[PDB]
């Protein structure tokens, strides 16, 4: 993928949803390493889903990093190098 | 100066032309030529010429 | 398993006999923690209590190769006290074919090599414990090397052995990122035992009195292990500061 | 010490991190002083947010005195920042009942004023027609039947009395002092004449199919320009539709001719053929019993 690729799918989905002026969309474009866009509408979704957990309709800065987290990764045998080979 | 943004002018004195002349033809139609001037806010002769061309 | 019957590195690329290494070092399920201060390296074993018919003195998971060198064990307790007497003549026989003090560097490192060979050996069972050699060298200073049942061994600045791991490399992380050294301060010895149970405490979320513990103590020639009088000393010590 | 800012500013970052949601008494009672502090330093979204939380939570908890009134005032504050009349309108209907059962007609006189000037100020919809019998209604009192015939004026409006109204009785109407915030009296002119005008096009559409644009003027109270400037806003907002013919200076309907002539319209001469045969069945049937008895 690529940082600028990438934004494409994030400003599609952040144009469907509601989201505050605070909310940085290059942190996302910068810290995200080849992913799709699958994962990228799992991270909206994910906001909405910690905005009707705080009873707040609009989307503020926090709700989006602590959304960003939870859906980095979805692999939970990860670990790290616990088990070589 | 620059010729890519040239024919962009055109296309955007047209966009926001349009959406003012959408705001006259929604009412009932027969109103005076010079008032359409007046609410679009250029010449008689300039409006007649951008308006009969669309 | 077709391909599992045997140690080889199986036709996935994944060692089976690894993967029931690990989880017998949690089997006692003991947790430890290992700290270096400027001058010194102080490291603390939990000393779990059994029922009365056991002395609780005798249960050390800490063993003494000899001075200022000293490993800590945690895992299954018949492969720690074979790998103790073995340990302990490579210390010796070094000290007299080379005439050197053996240093923590090369002890991990040959029992790193030995525990090959004991893959090498089909009928031999590989070390299933977590070798941590601590000690204070000459040049380098202090230094921890930890070696795996898999061979690897790498310094550290503060390790840990325990399914907690994961909490005391988060909260000492962040007390040598402030401070942008690897050494706990106040030098004297006496100091540094009361900050080794004090990030000990916070990582584990459990307090624990003397005898849930063991405190080992490596200075410049000299080594010792705290007795069940010394430990209670350190933690009324921590309140005179 | 006269802090605005600095109090909400202080009470917003600590008391979301403070409650866990276990005692719902002094929670629901604070959290509704961050909304007024919000009010008073002139953010509309901070007060959004924090009256679409626990609004839902105190109508499925049971129902206390002095925690559902506090909601009544805070929807109408609102409306400094909003300015929309439709929205407060149907938040004083809980009101409305609550000072005709627990209350007295005391305080059950000025809220009726005020539901009805927020209800004559709203630009559509049909649910004007049921705020006007309400169900307190018909007690025969003069401000009962002055603000119930506000809602039954946009029937027939020529605009001739209503400086005169508004001048003779004025409850909420000129000067109000309750439950409006403004700065002076000047939006009370405003808001009142320009939402009359509105509906004042709206009827004359259904009554006067074609009307000479002299003689309109003065019935819509404006003048030549100002007279085509709300015919404009209405068709532009999908309001209602007229003819304007700027020489001709004739305003008409514009009947649709969508209606396809005889297909439909003529249809409406079905009524006519059916009850020829209704009348006669029923003559033959009533000859007969007064001839036979």
């Amino acid at each position: 993928r690529d940082r600028r690729e990438r934004r494409l799918i994030f400003g599609t989905i952040a144009s469907k949803m509601s989201l505050a002026p605070e909310a940085d969309l290059d942190s996302l474009i910068i810290r995200n390493d080849s992913l799709s866009g699958a994962v990228i509408a799992a991270i909206m979704q994910e906001a909405g889903l910690r905005a009707v957990r705080k009873n707040r309709y609009v989307i503020l800065q926090s709700d989006l990093e602590e959304a960003y987290a939870t859906q980095v990764k979805t692999d939970n045998t990860v670990d790290k190098f616990d088990f070589y080979k | 100066g620059d010729e890519l943004t040239r024919s962009h002018f055109n296309a955007l004195y047209d966009t926001l032309l349009e959406s003012n002349l959408c705001k006259i033809i929604e009412p009932f139609e027969c109103v005076e030529i010079s008032h359409i001037s007046k609410i679009i806010g250029l010449d008689t002769q300039q409006v007649e010429g951008k308006l009969s061309q669309m | 398993g077709y391909d599992r019957h045997i140690t080889i590195f199986s036709p996935e690329g994944r060692l089976y006999q690894v993967e029931y290494a690990f989880k017998a070092t949690n089997q006692t399920n003991i947790n430890s923690l290992a700290v270096r201060g400027k001058d010194c390296t102080v490291v603390i074993s939990q000393k779990k209590v059994p029922d009365k018919l056991l002395d609780p003195t005798t249960v050390s998971y800490i063993f003494c190769i000899s001075r200022t060198i000293g490993m800590v064990v945690n895992g299954p307790i018949p492969d720690a006290r074979n790998a103790a007497l073995r340990a302990k003549a490579e210390a010796a026989e070094f000290r007299y074919k080379y005439g050197y003090d053996m240093p923590c560097d090369v002890l991990a490192k040959r029992m790193a090599n030995l525990s090959q060979i004991y893959t090498q050996r089909a009928y031999m069972r590989p070390l299933g414990v977590i070798l941590t050699f601590v000690s204070v060298d000459e040049e380098l200073g202090p230094s921890i090397y930890k070696t795996d049942p898999a061979g690897y061994y790498v310094g550290y600045k503060a390790t840990a052995t325990g399914p907690k791991q994961q909490e005391i490399t988060t909260n000492l992380e962040n007390h040598f990122k402030k401070s942008k050294i690897d050494h706990i301060n106040e030098e004297s010895w006496e100091k540094v035992v009361e900050f080794a149970i004090t990030h000990m405490i916070d990582a584990l979320g459990t307090e624990f009195s003397k005898n849930d513990l063991e405190v080992g103590v490596a200075t410049k020639d000299k080594f010792f292990t705290l007795s069940a009088e010394n430990i209670e000393e350190r933690l009324v010590a921590i309140a005179e500061q | 010490e006269g802090k605005i800012d600095e109090a909400a500013d202080i009470l917003c970052e600590l008391q979301v991190e403070t409650y866990g949601s276990m005692e719902m008494s002094e929670k629901i009672q604070f959290i509704l002083e961050q909304m007024e502090l919000s009010i008073l330093k002139g953010d509309y979204s901070q007060a959004t947010v924090l009256s679409r939380k626990i609004l839902k939570k105190t109508f499925k908890n049971p129902k206390y005195e002095s925690l559902k009134l506090e909601y009544y005032n805070l929807l109408v504050k609102i409306s400094l920042h909003k300015r929309e009349y439709l929205e407060v309108a149907q938040y004083l209907q809980e009101i409305y009942q609550t000072d005709a059962i627990k209350s007295d007609e005391a305080k059950w006189k000025p809220v009726l004023s005020h539901i009805v000037y927020f209800l004559v100020l709203s630009p559509y919809g049909n649910l004007q027609n049921d705020l006007i019998h309400k169900i307190q209604n018909d007690n025969n009192l003069k401000k009962l039947e002055s603000q119930e015939s506000l809602v039954k004026l946009f029937t027939t409006n020529e605009l001739m009395r209503w400086p005169i109204v508004q001048k003779t009785y004025e409850p909420v109407l000129n000067e109000d002092d309750l439950a409006f915030g403004g700065e002076a009296n000047k939006h009370h002119w405003e808001d009142l004449q320009k939402r009359v005008i509105e509906h004042n096009l709206r009827v004359i559409s259904e009554y006067y199919s074609r009307i000479t644009l002299l003689r309109l003027n003065e019935l819509l109270d404006l003048t030549e320009s100002q007279t085509e400037t709300y015919i404009s806003d209405l068709v532009n907002q999908g309001i209602i539709y007229a003819k304007v013919n700027r020489p001709a200076k004739i305003v008409n309907f514009e009947k649709p001719k969508n209606s396809s002539q005889l297909l439909n319209e003529w249809s409406h001469n079905v009524d006519e053929l059916l009850e020829h045969i209704e009348t006669i069945g029923h003559l033959i049937t009533k000859e007969e019993i007064m001839h036979g008895l």
